[PDB]
C-alpha cells in the first residue's frame, strides 16, 4: 500500500521511499525526502516498519533481505554493537576503536559453554561453538572468515585464539607466540595492492591443536596459494612483497654492499610497480638517499599510520630475534631475496649464429646473482639460455641433447627460477614460524582461515580470475554448510518434511575447472598449438560454451566501459557475487611458469647449504586448481563456522558507516547468496519469549499469564494460520519468506476479529492446559519408575 | 512405540520441564518438576538416568532423549496404572476429587500463574456428566482429547 520500501542510493546503498508508479521492469520511487527516480524491481525491497528496531539475529526480522540486513547492522553499529548474527553466521563490523569491556577476562568466562542463541552476538560465541562441537563430535573445526584487507580480520583471529587459549589452554600462551611472528609472515606474504596497503597474498589457516581431553597442546600455520606472479611484476599502483622494500630502505650500508642493493628503480622485479616507500616525515630522514628511487624523490613517500618500510624492517629484525632466528639465518634469508632481485636483471639477445646469449650489460647481474645463490656464473649462463631434452618420448632408447632457448624462453626460465626460489623461501619462513609452537601429537584442531575475497576492477585479468574462482568454490562450500545447518535445524525443531530448493553454482565452477572442456584446460590446450594466442583461446571458450548460462561475450555487459571489447578479447562470468568481465590479453603467458629441469637441478645443488635445504609440466591455472582443492579437502574434513568481517569506511574512522561500501562487501562476501539460499526454507523465526513480549499487549490478561510457549500455541491456534506458511517448532515459530510481516498485520489490522478469534480458542486452551500438567504428572511418574527399573 | 498424538502431549510436558525454553532439559530442571509433584530423587539417581539416554553426549536431554527416558518394557495393566497414579497426584487429601484449591495445588507447585476464577473454569470444562468434579472416566476423556 503506502508501506516503506528500500530502494537504491549511491552512497548509503539503500534509502527509504514509497512506490508511486510501476513499469515493466522498474518502479518509480519517491524518497521519503518529489525527486522521484527509477529502480529495477529486484533492487527494491520491503522495509521493517520500525526504523529504530535492532535485533541480534537478522532471522528475527519480519523481512530478511540485503537492505533490511544492511539497516539492522547500521542501527547496531551506531550503538557500538559490532556483532550480529544471521543464524549461526557472525557479521563483524570493524569499530576502528578499542571497545571497553567486551574482550575482558570476565566476558571470556561468560561465553564458556553457552549456546550461541543465549548470549549477545560475539566472536567468542563462534569460538566456543567450534570448541564444543570439537569436544563432543570428535571433529576438527574451521572458522572461515571473509573480508577485505583491513576489515578487522587480523584482530578477529587474535580474539578467537585468545579466547581458545585462555579458556581451554593450560597457562601456555600459544596465541601470543603465533602473534609475535606476524612481522615475518607479512614481510614475505603481504604486499601493497591498488586498494590495500597491507594485503595478504596467500591463504592462511591458523590452527589451534588439541589433545583427547580437549586441551591446547600447540599451533600450526598452514599456508596455501602464495601469489607467484607478483614476484616478477606488478602494476603501477602495486608493489612486490614488503620484504624487498624493507630490505632496500632499512638494511645497513654494510648489508647493502654485500647484497649489492640499490634503490628499487634499478630492479626489473620491482620497477614496473610503485617504487615508493611507506614513510613519514621522521622515517624519511632515516633512509639513505641512495635507497630512494626517482618516483619517491618526485612524488614523496606513501602514507599509512601503521606501515613503514624502514621501521618495519627493524621490527621484522626484532621479531626474528624474539623467536630464535639467529643473525646468520637472517642474512641467509636476505641473501636469497637479493639473489632473486639480481636474477631479474639478467637480459638476453638473439644469437643468430641458434638461440640466445646473456647480454653483456648483464654480466654484473649474473655475477651478483650466481654469488648470492651460490652458483657458477657459467653454469647459470648456460642453463638460462639452454635446456636438456631426450631424443625420444615413448620408451625407445634415447640420447640427451642440448637445446638452445629463444630469448622469450630464456626470460621465462629466469622468471620461473625467481618464482620457485621465492616460493620455497616463503615455505621456509612459515615452517620456521611453526617451529615456535611445535607439538608432539594432537587429536583435533580449530583453525581460522584468512584468504583474499572476491574482487573486480575496471580491468580484470588472470589474477582476478583465479581469486574469483577460489571464492566461487568457497562460496559453494559456504552454501552447502548453511543448507545442511538449516535442514538440520528444521528437523530438530520438529517442522516436518520440507525441501529447501537449492540452486547450486556447480555450473559456474564446471565452466572454469572441468577437465578438457573447462576454461583452464582450454587455456592449457592453447599452449600446444603452433601459434598460441589469447584471442584463439578466448574464441575457443565461447565456441565450447555457446549455450552456457554463466558465460557471455563482453558486448552483452550492462556497462559502457565494455562496449568496445571484442568477442575474442574477453569474457563475462556470472559469479555468485555478480557478473565479472575479464579481459583475456596475457592469459596464455600468465598460464606458464614452468622451470626446465636442468636449471632447477642447478639451483637444487647450490654451493650454499641454506639454498639446498630450501629445495628439500603443469600450468599455473592447474597448479592453482590443485592447491585450491587441497585447501577445500581440509575445510571439507572439518565442522565449519562462518564470520563476515566488514570494513565500515576507507578512512580508518570510527563511527562512520558507509552504506554502499558495506553493501558491496555483504554482496562480495557471499552473504546475499546465503540470504537467497535461506528464502527456500524458513528464514524468519522468533522465539516464544520474543513473540510473547511483542504481542501480549493485544491479548486479554488471561493469556498474558500463560508461559510463552502456551501463549503462542494459543495465539497460533486461535488465528487459523495456513499450514504451509507457518510452522510451530520446539523453541520458535518459523515463517516462510514475508510471512512474519503478514502475521504482524493480522495482529494489528482488525482488533474485533482478533478478540473474537481469541474468545473462540478458550476451550482448546483450557484443555491444552489440562493436558500439559496432566501429562507432566504422568511424566514425573514414569521417571520415578525408570529409577525403579534398577530392580 | 508411542503414537502420533501421545508424542505431541509429552512435548508440552517437556515444555514444563524446560522452563527457560532452550529446548534442552538439565538435571536441575528435571528434579524441580518431579519434586514439585511430591518426589525426592537424588543428584545421583537423575544423572544416571540422563547418561543411560544421553546418546548425542552433550550432557542435556532433548525431546528425543526425553521420550526414551519415559519408555520401558511393560504390560497394558502396568501402563494404565500410571494413568491412575497420575489421577491421584491432584487429589491432595485423597477423597476421590480434585477441588479448586487442589487442582490449584498442582498449578502453583508446577508454576502456572492463574486466578481462582480461572481454576474454577478448568473444572467446568472437564465435567461431562455435569456434577462439578472430574472422574477417571472424564480425566481420560480429557487427557486423551
Ligand atoms: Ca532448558
Ligand atoms: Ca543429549
Ligand atoms: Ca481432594
Ligand atoms: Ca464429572
Amino acid at each position: 500500500d503506502g508501506k516503506p520500501v528500500w530502494a537504491p542510493h549511491p552512497t548509503d546503498g539503500f534509502q527509504v521511499g514509497n512506490i508511486v508508479d510501476i513499469g515493466p521492469d522498474s518502479l518509480t520511487i519517491e524518497p521519503l525526502n518529489g525527486k522521484t527516480f527509477l529502480a529495477l524491481i529486484n533492487q527494491v525491497f520491503p522495509a521493517e516498519e520500525d526504523s529504530k528496531k535492532d535485533v541480534e539475529d537478522n532471522c528475527s526480522l519480519m523481512y530478511l533481505n540485503e537492505a533490511t540486513l544492511l539497516h539492522n547492522i547500521k542501527v547496531r553499529y551506531s550503538k557500538d554493537r559490532i556483532y550480529t548474527y544471521v543464524a549461526n553466521i557472525l557479521i563483524a563490523v570493524n569499530p576502528y576503536f578499542d571497545i571497553p569491556k567486551i574482550y575482558s577476562s570476565e566476558t571470556i568466562k561468560s561465553y564458556q559453554g553457552k549456546s550461541l542463541g543465549t548470549m549477545p552476538p560475539h566472536v567468542f560465541a563462534i569460538a566456543d561453538k567450534a570448541f564444543r562441537d570439537m569436544k563432543v563430535l570428535k571433529l576438527s573445526q574451521s572458522i572461515i572468515v571473509s573480508g577485505e584487507s583491513g576489515a578487522g580480520k587480523t584482530e578477529n583471529t587474535k580474539f578467537v585464539l585468545r579466547y581458545l587459549t585462555e579458556s581451554y589452554g593450560t597457562g601456555q600462551d600459544i596465541d601470543d607466540r603465533i602473534v609475535e611472528a606476524n612481522p615475518l609472515l607479512e614481510a614475505f606474504g603481504n604486499a601493497k595492492t591498488v586498494r590495500n596497503n597491507n594485503s595478504s597474498r596467500f591463504g592462511k589457516f591458523v590452527e589451534i591443536h588439541f589433545n583427547e581431553k580437549s586441551s591446547v597442546v600447540g599451533g600450526f600455520v598452514s599456508h596455501y596459494l602464495l601469489e607467484k606472479s607478483r614476484i616478477c611484476v606488478q602494476g603501477k599502483e602495486e608493489r612486490n612483497y614488503h620484504i624487498f622494500y624493507r630490505l632496500c630502505a632499512g638494511a645497513s650500508e654494510d648489508i647493502r654492499e654485500r647484497l649489492h642493493l640499490s634503490s628499487p628503480d634499478n630492479f626489473r622485479y620491482l620497477n614496473r610497480g610503485c617504487t615508493r616507500y611507506f614513510a613519514n616525515k621522521e622515517t624519511d630522514k632515516q633512509i639513505l638517499q641512495n635507497r630512494k628511487s626517482p618516483e619517491y624523490l618526485k612524488a614523496g613517500s606513501l602514507k599509512d599510520p601503521g606501515l613503514d618500510d624502514h621501521g618495519d624492517f627493524i621490527r621484522m629484525c626484532t621479531a626474528m630475534k624474539k623467536i630464535g632466528l639467529d643473525d646468520e639465518e637472517k642474512l641467509d634469508l636476505f641473501r636469497v631475496v637479493a639473489g632473486v632481485l639480481h636474477l631479474g636483471n639478467i637480459d638476453f639477445e638473439e644469437a643468430g649464429s641458434g638461440g640466445c646469449n646473456l647480454k653483456n650489460k648483464s654480466t654484473q647481474a649474473l655475477e651478483y646473482c650466481a654469488e648470492l645463490l651460490g652458483l657458477d656464473q657459467d653454469d647459470l649462463r648456460v642453463s638460462l639460455t639452454t635446456r636438456v631434452m631426450l631424443t625420444t618420448a615413448g620408451g625407445a632408447k634415447g640420447t640427451v641433447i642440448k637445446v638452445p632457448l629463444k630469448v622469450e624462453q630464456a626470460n621465462n626460465a629466469r622468471d620461473a627460477l625467481a618464482k620457485t626460489v621465492y616460493s620455497h623461501l616463503f615455505d621456509h619462513v612459515v615452517n620456521r614460524v611453526n617451529q615456535c609452537f611445535p607439538f608432539e601429537t594432537s587429536s583435533y584442531f580449530i583453525g581460522v582461515l584468512d584468504i583474499a575475497g572476491f574482487e573486480y576492477f575496471e580491468h580484470n585479468s588472470f589474477e582476478q580470475f583465479c581469486i574469483n574462482y577460489c571464492n566461487e568454490k568457497l562460496q559453494q562450500f559456504f552454501n552447502e554448510r548453511i543448507l545442511k545447518e538449516e535442514q538440520e535445524l528444521y528437523q530438530k525443531e520438529g517442522l516436518g518434511v520440507n525441501e529447501v530448493h537449492y540452486v547450486d553454482n556447480q555450473d559456474c565452477i564446471d565452466l572454469i575447472e572441468a577437465r578438457l572442456v573447462g576454461i583452464l584446460d582450454i587455456l592449457d590446450e592453447e599452449n600446444r598449438l603452433p601459434q598460441p594466442s589469447d584471442q584463439h583461446f578466448t574464441s575457443a571458450v565461447h565456441q565450447k560454451h555457446k549455450d552456457h548460462f554463466r558465460l557471455s561475450i563482453p558486448r552483452k555487459s550492462k556497462l559502457a566501459i565494455h562496449r568496445n571489447i571484442r568477442d575474442d578479447e574477453g569474457f563475462i562470468i556470472r559469479h555468485f557475487a555478480g557478473a565479472v568481465c575479464y579481459e583475456t590479453t596475457q592469459f596464455v603467458e600468465k598460464n606458464n611458469d614452468a622451470l626446465h629441469m636442468s636449471l632447477e637441478s642447478l639451483i637444487c645443488e647450490s654451493r650454499d647449504k641454506f639454498i639446498r635445504e630450501l629445495f628439500e609440466f603443469i600450468s599455473v591455472g592447474n597448479k592453482f586448481k590443485t592447491q585450491l582443492n587441497l585447501l577445500l579437502d581440509k575445510l571439507r574434513s572439518t565442522g565449519a563456522s562462518f564470520i563476515r568481517c566488514i570494513k565500515p569506511n576507507l578512512k580508518m574512522t570510527s563511527h562512520h558507516f558507509e552504506g554502499a561500501q558495506i553493501l558491496s562487501q555483504l554482496q562480495c562476501s557471499g552473504m546475499v547468496s546465503v540470504l537467497d539460499l535461506m528464502q527456500g526454507g524458513f528464514p524468519s523465526r522468533a522465539s516464544f519469549h520474543e513473540l510473547y513480549n511483542m504481542y501480549k499487549k493485544y491479548m486479554p490478561d488471561k493469556l498474558a499469564r500463560l508461559d510463552p510457549r502456551l501463549f503462542c500455541k494459543a495465539l497460533f491456534k486461535a488465528l487459523g494460520l495456513n499450514e504451509i506458511d507457518y510452522k510451530f517448532g520446539l523453541t520458535k515459530v518459523f515463517f516462510r519468506p514475508g510471512k512474519f510481516a503478514e502475521f504482524d498485520q493480522i495482529m494489528k489490522s482488525d482488533p474485533d476479529h482478533l478478540a473474537e478469534l481469541v474468545k473462540r480458542v478458550n476451550h482448546w486452551l483450557i484443555c491444552s492446559r489440562w493436558k500439559k500438567v496432566q501429562w507432566c504428572s504422568l511424566s514425573v511418574i514414569k521417571l520415578k519408575n525408570k529409577i525403579k527399573y534398577r530392580a | 512405540q508411542l503414537t502420533e498424538e501421545q508424542i505431541a502431549e509429552f512435548k508440552e510436558a517437556f515444555s514444563l520441564f524446560d522452563k527457560d525454553g532452550d529446548g534442552t532439559i538439565t538435571t536441575k530442571e528435571l528434579g524441580t518438576v518431579m519434586r514439585s509433584l511430591g518426589q525426592n530423587p537424588t543428584e545421583a539417581e537423575l544423572q544416571d538416568m540422563i547418561n543411560e539416554v544421553d546418546a548425542d553426549g552433550n550432557g542435556t536431554i532433548d525431546f528425543p532423549e526425553f521420550l526414551t527416558m519415559m519408555a520401558r518394557k511393560m504390560k497394558d495393566t502396568d501402563s494404565e496404572e500410571e494413568i491412575r497414579e497420575a489421577f491421584r497426584v491432584f487429589d491432595k487429601d485423597g477423597n476421590g476429587f480434585i477441588s479448586a484449591a487442589e487442582l490449584r495445588h498442582v498449578m502453583t507447585n508446577l508454576g502456572e500463574k492463574l486466578t481462582d476464577e480461572e481454576v474454577d473454569e478448568m473444572i467446568r470444562e472437564a465435567d461431562i456428566d455435569g456434577d462439578g468434579q472430574v472422574n477417571y472416566e472424564e480425566f481420560v476423556t480429557m487427557m486423551t482429547s
